[PDB]
DNA sequence: CCCTGTCTGGCGTCCTCTCACCCCATG
DNA sequence: CATGGGTGCGCCAGACAGGG
């Protein structure tokens, strides 16, 4: 009923921090759709590194971003408080639509 | 010339009152001395004499009418009952909950378990009834829809 | 408190405030969509009895 | 009941510092709103004065 | 106004020990 | 399931009429 749309930049996190925010609904609510990755945007930037002439040596960089759904099932005010008030993993956005 | 009184009857019972009141009527067939009643308290439209009052106060579960006295009781004394009609009317067709979260608008929330705490309306949506508002829970603005209603304007 | 069953065995004093709460609530009614004189003169009597 | 003859927000908490069920449940934050219900955060003894 | 009759209120011992039973009713 | 509305006590005493 409620999309909960997750993003990290580390992988190991995002997927490691979206077991806990099933078991703290799960514990409560008893029903969630389940964990539903989404394709993740990697914005490059290849740019110069000598601060003068030699434009052939450039390094690529890449950052990558995911984005993790859960989409919880059952509204229930106990559940409600404890994924919208209870947030965990600092560095790692969380954003709900209900 | 039938002019409207106010009857009291048991709170609960007020259409089985109606129903013996018209019932009495059409036994002691004073049917000249009655035009309508209207639904705990009861209207009838009704003339004024001791018989047909003897009449009322015997219909089963009424009290008695509510007028200055009880000699001569009081036909409409009528102060708000067009404005108890109208606003009764109004209210079943449709609530007023201004869009309290307007779009770029801070809201209150004193509902649900966001219930004590104020955020802003990122977005709105008066066609869904619903406003887009995040509310800072652990310092995380929590993106939830709330309903006008739900939220107070800042 | 309740009794030994489980009903709750309620003290006298709630009847008395929540009448006066039902009543007070009913009086309000007939000051927004309210009604006329004859019926808020029963309704502040009732409050005032109450 | 939530704004009742026998509320939570008017007078205090049924238990000792806990606030209403889910919110302060160890002794640390006396006092702050429960975010779910309008409530104080008080002890037992303290409806009885309120 | 000065006495006379009426009308309502206020009140009546202290400790204990069991028991029984606490709002229908219903569209 | 919500809510909604008897007729056996007797004295004292002072306030309220009621004559007087």
């Amino acid at each position: 009923r409620i999309r909960i749309r997750l993003k990290a930049f580390d992988h190991r996190l995002i997927d490691q921090a979206t077991a806990e925010i099933v078991e703290t609904a799960k514990r409560t609510g008893a029903q969630v759709r389940g964990p539903i990755p989404l394709p993740t945007r990697k914005e490059r930037f290849t740019v110069l590194i000598s601060p003068h002439v030699n434009k052939d040596a450039r390094d690529q960089y890449e950052i990558r971003t995911h984005l993790r759904l859960v989409d919880i099932v059952e509204p229930t005010e106990k559940t409600v408080d404890a994924l919208m008030r209870l947030d965990l993993a600092a560095g790692v956005d969380v954003q709900i639509s209900l | 010339k039938k002019r409207w009184y106010v009857v009291q009857a048991f709170s609960g019972f007020e259409g089985r009152v109606a129903t013996s009141l018209r019932e009495h009527i059409k036994l002691h067939n004073m049917e000249d001395l009655f035009g309508e009643v209207m639904v705990g308290y009861v209207l009838v439209q009704m003339v004024m004499n001791d018989a047909s009052w003897h009449l009322v106060r015997s219909v089963p579960r009424v009290m008695g009418f509510i007028g200055g006295t009880s000699d001569r009781p009081a036909p409409i004394s009528d102060k708000e009952v067009d404005a108890i009609m109208n606003r009764l009317q109004q209210v079943g067709d449709k609530p007023r909950p201004k869009t309290l979260f307007e779009p770029g608008e801070m809201v209150r929330v004193n509902d649900g378990p966001f219930a004590d705490f104020n955020g802003v309306v990122e977005e709105v949506d008066y066609e869904k009834s619903r406003l887009k508002v995040s509310v800072s829970i652990f310092g995380r603005a929590t993106p939830v829809e709330l309903d006008f209603s739900q939220v107070e304007k800042a | 408190v309740p009794l030994d069953g489980g009903r709750f065995a309620t003290s006298d004093l709630n009847d008395l405030y929540r009448r006066v709460i039902n009543r007070n609530n009913r009086l309000k009614r007939l000051l927004d969509l309210a009604a006329p004189d004859i019926i808020v003169r029963n309704e502040k009597r009732m409050l005032q009895e109450a | 009941e939530r704004d009742g003859l026998f509320c939570a927000r008017i007078f205090g908490p049924v238990k000792d510092y806990e606030c209403l069920c889910g919110k302060y449940k160890r002794l640390k934050h006396r006092g702050v709103i429960c975010e779910k219900c309008g409530v104080e955060v008080t002890q037992t003894k303290v409806r009885r004065e309120r």
